[PDB]
RNA sequence: UGGAGAGUUCGAUCCUGGCUCAGGAUGAACGCUGGCGGCAUGCUUAACACAUGCAAGUCGGACGGGAAGUGGUGUUUCCAGUGGCGGACGGGUGAGUAACGCGUAAGAACCUGCCCUUGGGAGGGGAACAACAGCUGGAAACGGCUGCUAAUACCCCGUAGGCUGAGAAGCAAAAGGAGGAAUCCGCCCGAGGAGGGGCUCGCGUCUGAUUAGCUAGUUGGUGAGGUAAUAGCUUACCAAGGCGAUGAUCAGUAGCUGGUCCGAGAGGAUGAUCAGCCACACUGGGACUGAGACACGGCCCAGACUCCUACGGGAGGCAGCAGUGGGGAAUUUUCCGCAAUGGGCGAAAGCCUGACGGAGCAAUGCCGCGUGGAGGCAGAAGGCCCACGGGUCGUGAACUUCUUUUCCCGGAGAAGAAGCAAUGACGGUAUCCGGGGAAUAAGCAUCGGCUAACUCUGUGCCAGCAGCCGCGGUAAGACAGAGGAUGCAAGCGUUAUCCGGAAUGAUUGGGCGUAAAGCGUCUGUAGGUGGCUUUUUAAGUCCGCCGUCAAAUCCCAGGGCUCAACCCUGGACAG
């Protein structure tokens, strides 16, 4: 199936972290199929897409850990 | 090695021009002779010389130095005079030319020892591109060294150049633009360089 | 150090599951 | 579907026919026209085109393994070597 | 210039490539076992005694190595390992010795030249 | 925003022309030397043979239980066993394969666990079975009988949109389990979505034609058989074709690509690391299970090896991580951790996870810093040259004031943790404050010309040098040592290898009277090219637009680690 979540490009202390869509039966750091957006932990820097998530989330995408809590601390996912 | 160690005034010697490796030294070059006419130099050889000037002035290596004139030849612009752009950006140059050094080789030390400031925060880098708009001044902890004093004793009378800003009493010298060809004072040929590197 | 008990690690077990299943 | 054109030149064979397709393209390298010429072996039921026909060839369902093209249509009658 | 319609015919390329000194896969250095040590005669302009060493190879293959430098130590029994350069004065030989490695030792009282004849750092 | 050459074949000149060198690069080795830090990288030679440990397990909110540990006086939790899911994910290698393997662009005859949208159903029964128990064959492995037993183990019956069929009609599914005054999850069928995986077609895909012939299910057509599915995939029969010089077949070699290196470009050489795809995993062969692998850590058979044996008979295979032997010029700690990201399982907790996150070894490379700074003599010793009247090494050093990064020692101490009894391997982390003292830290190559840099001795075609032209037979700046100088730098030099220089295969870029070069001369098929006018087509071509050209490289502009390397946004480009 697939899922959302983050993938890793910069290496060492340095973790930017990648952008997802991406099935369960692959890599850890390898095939993406379409691009979203990404968070950096040591920075103010906050992407996440939102016209590109809910848009994949209705056909069978599973919402886990990672890809949560950072969906919330934007404007995005809440009563409204 | 990271900067030339050892003799210094035997390249402001040979070469015919002086430069600025200590304070004021001779012209006449090294042996008993070169007093006198010199052999007929190649056309090689006006590649090869002018090239070494340029990299002993500031104390630069040949490996920096190869990066500081590639990346400027990739850039856009006139290259010739792009080369001694990102050359004169060093921490360790313009602290020459602040008044807080008495010469280069000196002055990569006061960077490396931690009595620079850069708009608050501390450098310690000698490489470090400075961009507009920056301040370049001393801490508060290194004001008090008579080294330090003693050069900025020396500033208040003197004329510095066109595209820095020295204020005497605070110590702290700002960067207004970019150097450009009639404002640079050195006796070197910057169309001989780049035809070195492109053989 | 060896335990005081008899073990194997049997290869065969997902053999039989999978003749039962045939 | 991709649709091509050629000239029959075999048809002693039941129910297929061989069309030799031709096919002008510049070079990538050079400049000048490069023709390279495959022959398909198209399917013909009804076995109406006889050798020297021109026909054009669109993409079906294989009805064996070299045999996946289909004559369709018919643009100009028989362009052959006189008996 | 070949005209262009005959070079999509022929179509121009390259040979197999010969090698200079066949040091096997791309090997920089190969090492080997002495069989004879013997001295030869130079060419037309040069006339000296310069010693040469049929070195065997891991291969299989026997082919003659120059030894450089004043005097040497090896025997009917050393293992040597070789380099890969011409000297250009004596026929059939194409490889080049490294001293100061393995069974091959370096020269002695040489203080000029110690990265390459391997000799050591004096005190 | 990109394109410098020179030496050598002559008495000499101008051409032609081969060779050689200056450059960059390489997952490199060797020799000399050797202060650190950041990032990356590391059997490229035997896909050789492998000790040991580890690399996949997880669920009792599916069951009959309970051999450990902790409470209470039976609940957590849980060794084995039944059952569910994952072992066809990830990791590694590239041997094989020039092939419908790969890359680009299209197509039809499809399947598809977990997830998701919609609709209906989920009733009522049966017979066993491990675990366990009593015996029992064997060295061991592995088991052999009898009896007892549960479930989301299995098999009927009832019902049924779907399926088969022109139609009428015929016919096939089930699991229950948990918290709570009825929620959640899961089960069965069908119709979709998504994602993945098959299959079809065309182009480009190495070299040699002193390999030109190749091919019987071989090509195609009817009929049955078969697959998830088209189909010679298959069988019988009929036709007899099918492939090839725009070069099949055969032989040698080889993973493909995004890209990498060089280059002005074109092009050439490759494709290590990262990523996509394919293939293999002791060798050869085969099938099973399952949605999917005919499947590294699965099974069965055969073979070569290694090991055990009460020789009757059995157990394994690292092209997973770390390591051993061996080969080799050469390539590392049998370390730590789940903390972070991810994978498997579970309504969770949590467990498993050498994937991975980190550390260790190695100057393998790239990048940055450091090993001292200023001041200092009339140029001190001591060396080298000397016409000995001096000069040079030399401000070099000593001598003086000064600052002390990094290394060392002591005290603090960001963030990578979002989760959320406050949860880290790395860490005596980054970084910051202070204290000794320059105190602990440089060499290598070269010096005839291209090549940037000189003499004096010794030797003396002797010993030796050497990329090329060439040096050495007594005063050779091209041998050996010394003084000095040049270049580069903890790197330097050498060697190997590709590209550049080679407009010396030239498509952009060359030539054939004499320098290499028109075949001895005609006819002529295929092929290439083809006068003039109008109309038409518009295929080529050209314009615009819509898809795809994965991401990451490269390039432009802009950010973050004190700079840089490195990392990163968008755009450009992908011709």
């Amino acid at each position: 199936m697939v899922k959302l979540r983050l993938k890793r490009c910069g290496r060492k202390q340095r973790a930017v972290y990648r952008i997802v869509a991406i099935d369960v039966r692959s890599r850890r750091e390898g095939r993406d199929l379409q691009k979203v957006g990404f968070y950096d932990p040591i920075k103010s820097q906050t992407y996440l897409n939102v016209p590109a998530i809910l848009d994949f989330l209705e056909k069978g995408a599973q919402p886990t850990e990672t890809v949560y809590d950072i969906l919330k601390r934007a404007e995005v996912f809440k009563e409204f | 090695m990271s900067r030339y160690r050892g003799p210094r005034f035997k390249k402001i010697r040979r070469l015919g021009a002086l430069p600025g490796l200590t304070n004021k030294r001779p012209r006449a070059g090294s042996d008993l002779r070169n007093q006198s006419r010199s052999g007929k130099r190649s056309q090689y050889r006006i590649r090869l010389e002018e090239k070494q000037k340029l990299r002993f002035h500031y104390g630069i290596t040949e490996r920096q130095l190869l990066k500081y004139v590639r990346i400027a030849r990739k850039a856009k612009g006139s290259t010739g005079q792009v080369l001694l752009q990102l050359l004169e950006m060093r921490l360790d140059n313009i602290l020459f030319r602040l008044g807080m050094a008495p010469t280069i080789p000196g002055a990569r030390q006061l960077v490396n020892h931690r009595h620079i400031l850069v708009n608050g925060r501390i450098v310690d880098i000698p490489s470090y591109r400075c961009k507009p708009q920056d301040t370049i001044m001393a801490r508060d902890e290194q004001k008090s060294i008579a080294l330090i004093q003693n050069s900025l004793d020396l500033s208040p009378r003197e004329e510095l150049p066109k595209h820095l800003t020295l204020n005497p009493f605070p110590y702290k010298g700002l960067v207004n633009q970019i150097i450009d060809s009639k404002w640079v004072g050195l006796k070197i040929n910057e169309l001989l360089v780049v035809e070195y590197y492109s053989r | 150090a060896a335990a005081p008990t008899k073990k194997a690690d049997s290869a065969a077990k997902r053999a039989r599951q999978a003749e039962k299943r045939r | 579907m991709k649709t091509m054109q050629g000239r029959v030149v075999c048809a002693t064979s039941d129910k297929t026919v061989a069309v030799e397709v031709v096919r002008l393209a510049p070079h990538p390298k050079y400049k000048r026209r490069v023709r390279m010429k495959k022959k398909y072996q198209a399917h013909d039921p009804d076995n109406q085109f006889k050798v020297g026909d021109v026909v054009r060839l669109e993409k079906s369902r294989p009805i064996s393994k070299t045999k996946s093209f289909v004559a369709l249509p018919v643009i100009a009658r028989a362009a052959r070597k006189a008996e | 210039m070949p005209t262009i319609k005959q070079l999509i015919r022929n179509t121009r390329q390259p040979i197999r490539n010969v090698t200079k000194s066949p040091a096997l896969r791309g090997c920089p250095q190969r090492r080997g076992t002495c069989t004879r040590v013997y001295t030869i005669t130079p060419k037309k302009p040069n006339s000296a005694l310069r010693k040469v060493a049929r070195v065997r190879l891991t291969s299989g293959f026997e082919i003659t190595a120059y030894i450089p430098g004043i005097g040497h130590n090896l025997q009917e029994h050393s293992v040597v390992l070789v380099r890969g350069g011409r000297v250009k004065d004596l026929p059939g030989v194409r490889y080049h010795i490294v001293r100061g490695t393995l069974d091959a030792v370096g020269v002695k009282d040489r203080q000029q030249g110690r990265s390459k004849y391997g000799v050591k750092k004096p005190k």
